[PDB]
RNA sequence: AUAUAUUUUAGUAAUAGAUAAAAAUAUGUACAGUAAAAUUGUAAGGAAAACAAUAAUAACUUUCUC
């Protein structure tokens, strides 16, 4: 019943010759409830992305 | 002795601080390098191999010059593997709207509001009053720092916040802004010139960047 | 072989793997390197410098302070005590934002509560 | 831009050769093909520039006892690429004055440095093992490297891994010293001694060993750049006592050559010091003793090891001496 | 093999001897993980961080003040106890554990210029329960702890065994991944400006969530982790997800003065009174 | 097994030779389980 | 843009660290490191799954700085 993928033989990685994990990023442009935009480096392929419900809109974070 | 109660009232930088021209050098290099030592983008899992999306986002690629038998390659036989030339760097092109940021520089733009706040975005502001010139001085049954906040929130009308009932230097508190003889705001540096050299002395280590 | 769902989890797997993704490790030329080398360097002894003008900075902050409640213990005492009431619940004002990288809409709020 | 000027500031700071520093400041990889294949990272021309201002600033701002003033001067050089570039990628042993001047304090701390990394290391270790120290000069403190070689015997070219067996053949006439002093020591008035020691030769009243004196030069003058102990140097006047080859008895173990140098005791010009040459017992050697009567103060080592073998024979029939005891296999 | 008897020769000099660097057998590993040289290569500043320029620039001195009591010496906590010897047996005899607990406690020293309570690590881990029987769940799990971050997870195996939850050893059940430095930043950043706020009826972390030497816990939903930007993107992708715990090291001496550096970064602590 | 009945033997371990006794090469000198003595010079 | 030929990739599978108390290797050697409990915490999660945290820096070396 125990579903699992089993494994193949791994791969030796020598001593020495282990390169550390660089994942593949793109410099992201996140726009906010209001027209603050911040960058952040993210795994996922787009450029831009506006938000609907974030922090400066949300009554918790902001008494105004 | 008498008890004069001052406050240096502090409005917080509200966006990441302009960089040195080399340390931003620097990052581009560091860029470069994060780029050429990158992992190969992969494509399959984001993009299914028979979506539209897929298909947009293969059309604003280009491929790696592939090997063929019988020609010459002066710049190293391509070592593609994935979809991309192991030798170098690769790199991958991308209501519904563009997002165009806000300008950094409407202080610029102004060229003369030193009484106010939306001027330098990116630095930490200090309130500063006429008579020399100074931090805002006020003239014993409460607490200091309450005492401070209440005579400052008289003038305008304004929202602060104390930092702590522990104060500094000659009996200074601190506080922080939080809305709307001379209402000055300034730098760290540009206090310098606005103000004696002894005085920059006394208080030039509580003026932060 | 493999269903659907297994085929999706390997995928998966692979997305988080170095397999066949990682490209070949960048050499250099002797100068190059070098170079390299020298401006890590110097990279360095700037965040030194920078650390020890905040170190030293935050140091005179904490004499000047000290300076003040040594003042204030001798001169008002009640004032003195009121000033050293221990900050045990303090909480930063949540307004008070962290700094983005591109400004707001509106640059400021003049009218609250 | 103080590592642009060269009027009080040695040559040997610079780049010898021009190309290199053309390229560094705005390759070597040689062949053609190579080269084009060849692709540096982005961006390092106007950074590196950034950087090389920032600590040229630095070194300026350096710039101003004799200790006090080599270790700022060290401090001022270090981060200069020119200096490093020279002594990374050119040999500090068999060292070329204008590439590398140990005259030069930076350099001297940099060979240092790289002595502390491996060699030095590496000599510690293999005296600790064999049991060099306790057994002859109770500790160390490394100082300078010494390497050794034998150039006359064969006539091949080796500098001696420490703890190495080395041929009878090869051991058969005297070696070569290179002392490579380090930390602001005096040149003109401070003088050297070196003694080969072994310590293991067979004693057959005591049933234990005793310490044999192979070969001791003393008042040697040394020089940072120019320290190849050869026979052009030291003088017939300065040989304690002379080159005697390892003989080692058949089933006398492994015996340990292991080379001491020592400095002078300094008190105007070369302070030197007699020591009664032929009273001196050479056969049997007190070295303990000797420091103790001469105030030494051993800066340096190095050691290998001899084994017997068909070829010793021969040596000592050379050298006139006895034809060799044997001695039993079984340690009984 | 005859021995079985460890027993280190004592030696005759000062000097060190890194033993590696005698050996040629590991050319590589020689070099620093730093140094370019090394495959262990890669960059560490590769942009600011936008959320440590605010703790240093805004935040630090302000902790400095606020903490500051005027001399508040330490108050070394309850350490190993010394046997009085008004005995003969106490001679020998091993200390007696703390007065309170079994375990020892750091001395609490004073806050000043030298200590400034800050972040030093954020650990996040994903114990996918139902991954005793399913397998993929884990992988799957550490792929959305992957995406969520951008660096590495490793497998959390079960480390015990219990027949009323069907869970024995040596299975792999879930992610953890410690995130550090700018990353942690970043990651941090992500959490309060979008996470946090978008999910619905959140009240802020616990104020009783200490642990007790500045640190700092709480969790999040299988729900809530369809905030986040890299997973909200695509969900069409994403079809299960899973809940995590994420715990928070602070330099803070003391729980109280951590919740407040965590304040200061827009962490909500309106969940209780401590 | 109503009665117990079983031990083995006593295995005579312990020093074999004292301090001042003139050893040959090879002869033990103490038996032990465990290292309460450790080999010196 | 599209057609033909020829090749190149896609078989997607972990640890990326001399890994260090989850499993798997029980004999040699070489190099390295520390366990456990208890307590305080944290989505489901508790008596009992996972993760985190929990002893002293006197002296020394290098680096940066008044
Ligand atoms: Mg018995």
């Amino acid at each position: 019943t125990r579903i699992t993928l089993p494994r193949r033989p791994a791969k030796k990685i020598q001593l020495g010759k282990s390169r550390p994990a660089i994942y593949h990023q793109f410099n992201v442009k996140m726009e906010l409830s209001d027209g603050s935009v911040v960058i952040r480096r993210s795994q996922y392929p787009k450029g831009e992305i506006r938000l609907i419900q974030d922090q400066r809109n949300n009554p918790l974070w902001n008494p105004s | 002795p008498k008890i004069k109660v001052g406050v240096l009232l502090s409005r917080i930088p509200i966006i990441k601080s302009e960089l040195n021209e080399l340390e931003k050098k620097y990052y581009e290099y560091q860029s470069e390098l994060e780029k050429r030592l990158m992992w190969t983008f992969p494509a399959y899992f984001y993009f299914k191999k028979g979506t539209v999306a897929e298909h947009k986002f293969l059309s604003l690629q280009k491929g790696p010059i592939s090997k063929k038998n019988g020609i010459w390659f002066p710049r190293g036989i391509p070592d593609i593997k994935h979809g991309r030339e192991r030798s170098t760097k690769q790199e991958v092109k991308l209501v519904n709207r563009p997002v165009i940021p806000n300008d950094r520089i409407t202080e610029a733009d102004r060229s003369n509001d030193m009484k106010s706040l939306e001027r330098q975005l990116s630095r930490t502001l200090y309130l500063l009053v006429k008579d020399t010139w100074k931090f805002p001085n006020f003239d014993e049954s409460k607490p200091l720092h309450v005492h401070a906040e209440n005579e400052l929130k008289l003038l305008s009308g304004i929202y602060t916040w104390s930092v702590s009932a522990t104060p500094i230097g000659v009996f200074i508190v601190k506080s922080h802004i939080l809305a709307g003889e001379d209402f000055a705001w300034l730098t760290k540096g540009e206090i310098s010139e606005y103000v004696p050299k002894d005085y920059f002395n006394k208080t030039e280590f509580l003026l932060a960047d | 072989s493999l269903s659907p769902l297994a085929q999706r989890v390997v995928t998966q797997l692979s997305v988080m793997s170095a397999s066949r993704k990682q490209p070949k490790l960048l050499k250099l030329a002797r100068e190059d390197l070098i170079k390299h080398q020298t401006i890590e360097k110097c990279w360095s002894i700037y965040q030194q410098q920078q650390r020890e003008r905040r170190n030293l900075q935050l140091e005179l902050q904490y004499k000047s302070i000290e300076r003040s409640m040594n003042l204030l213990q001798e001169l008002s005492p009640r004032l003195f005590e009121a000033a050293n009431a221990s900050e045990k619940g303090k909480r930063f004002p949540m307004e008070m934002k962290v700094p983005t990288d591109f400004p707001p809409n509106t640059l400021w709020h003049y009218n609250f509560r | 831009h103080i590592w642009s000027d060269f009027t009080t500031r040695p040559s040997s700071l610079s780049i010898q050769s021009s190309k290199v520093k053309n390229y560094l400041f705005q390759p070597s990889i040689s062949r053609r093909s190579n080269r084009i294949k060849y692709s540096p990272p982005e961006h390092i021309d106007e950074i590196f520039r950034m950087s090389y201002d920032f600590l040229e600033q630095r070194s300026s701002k350096f710039y101003e006892n004799p200790l006090k003033k080599d270790a700022l001067l060290i401090k001022a050089e270090i981060n200069n690429p020119e200096v490093q570039y020279n002594f990374q990628f050119n040999n500090k042993l068999n060292n070329v004055k204008d590439i590398i001047d140990y005259d030069v304090p930076v350099y001297r701390h940099l060979g240092k440095q790289h002595w502390e990394s491996y060699g030095q290391m590496l000599l510690m270790q293999r005296l600790e093992t064999l049991a060099a120290i306790p057994d002859t000069l109770p500790t160390l403190v490394p100082r300078a490297e010494v390497n050794i070689k034998f150039p006359f015997s064969t006539g091949v070219n080796k500098w001696i891994e420490p703890g190495e067996f080395l041929s009878s053949n090869v051991t058969s006439m005297r070696p070569i010293f290179k002392i490579q002093e380090y930390e602001l020591v005096n040149v003109e008035k401070q003088l050297y001694t070196v003694l080969i020691v072994n310590p293991d030769v067979p004693d057959l009243s005591n049933d234990s060993f005793k310490t044999a004196l192979c070969y001791g030069l003393v008042n040697i003058n040394l020089t940072y750049n120019d320290n190849l102990i050869d026979p052009r140097k030291f003088h017939s006047s300065n040989i304690i006592a002379d080159y005697l080859p390892p003989v080692p008895e058949k089933n006398a173990g492994k015996q340990r050559f292991v080379v001491w140098v020592f400095r002078q005791p300094l008190i105007q010009g070369p302070n030197m010091l007699e020591i009664d040459r032929k009273e001196l017992s050479r056969d049997d050697f007190d070295i303990r003793q000797f420091t103790k009567k001469y105030n030494l103060t051993a800066i340096g080592a190095h050691i290998w090891r001899s084994e017997w073998d068909a070829k010793v024979a021969a040596v000592r029939e050379k050298y006139g001496l006895p034809p060799g005891r044997v001695f039993s296999r079984v340690r009984r | 093999p005859k021995s079985a008897c460890s027993l280190v020769k004592p030696v005759h000099h000062l000097v060190k001897i890194d033993k590696s660097k005698l050996s040629p057998r590991f050319p590589e590993l020689k070099y620093d993980k730093s140094d370019i040289r090394s495959p262990g290569f890669k960059p560490k500043d590769t942009h600011a961080d936008r959320l440590n320029d605010h703790y240093l620039n805004t935040l630090q001195s302000d902790l400095l003040l606020i903490n500051y009591s005027h001399n508040a010496a330490v108050v070394k906590g309850l350490k190993q106890r010394a046997w009085s010897g008004d005995s003969p047996y106490h001679l020998n005899r091993p200390p007696k554990n703390p007065r309170g607990s079994k375990a020892q406690l750091p001395d609490i020293h004073p806050i000043k210029w030298s200590n400034i309570p800050g972040l030093e690590s954020v650990v996040i881990n994903c114990f996918v329960r139902e991954a005793r029987e399913n397998q993929l769940l884990a992988i799957t799990a550490a792929l959305q702890l992957q995406q969520i971050t951008g660096c590495k997870p490793h497998p959390i195996f079960s480390k015990n065994d219990v027949p009323t939850w069907k869970l024995r050893k040596g299975h792999q059940m879930g992610a953890k991944v410690e995130l550090k430095g700018k990353e942690m930043s970043q990651f941090l950043s992500t959490l309060t400006e979008i996470v946090l706020p978008r999910i619905r009826e959140y009240k802020g972390i616990s104020n009783q969530s200490g642990n007790r030497f500045g640190g700092i816990s709480f969790g999040l939903t299988a729900e809530d982790i369809k905030f986040f930007p890299e997973i909200d993107a695509n969900q069409d992708s994403w079809p299960k997800t899973f809940g995590m715990h994420i715990n928070i090291n602070t330099s803070a001496q003391l729980d109280y003065q951590a919740r407040t550096l965590l304040s200061g970064f827009q962490f909500p602590f309106f969940g209780e009174e401590k | 097994s109503r009665t117990s009945m079983k031990d083995s033997a006593g295995r005579r371990l312990g020093p074999k030779k004292y301090e001042g006794q003139d050893v040959s090469t090879g002869e033990i000198i103490m038996r032990q389980r465990g290292t309460k003595f450790y080999p010196g010079e």
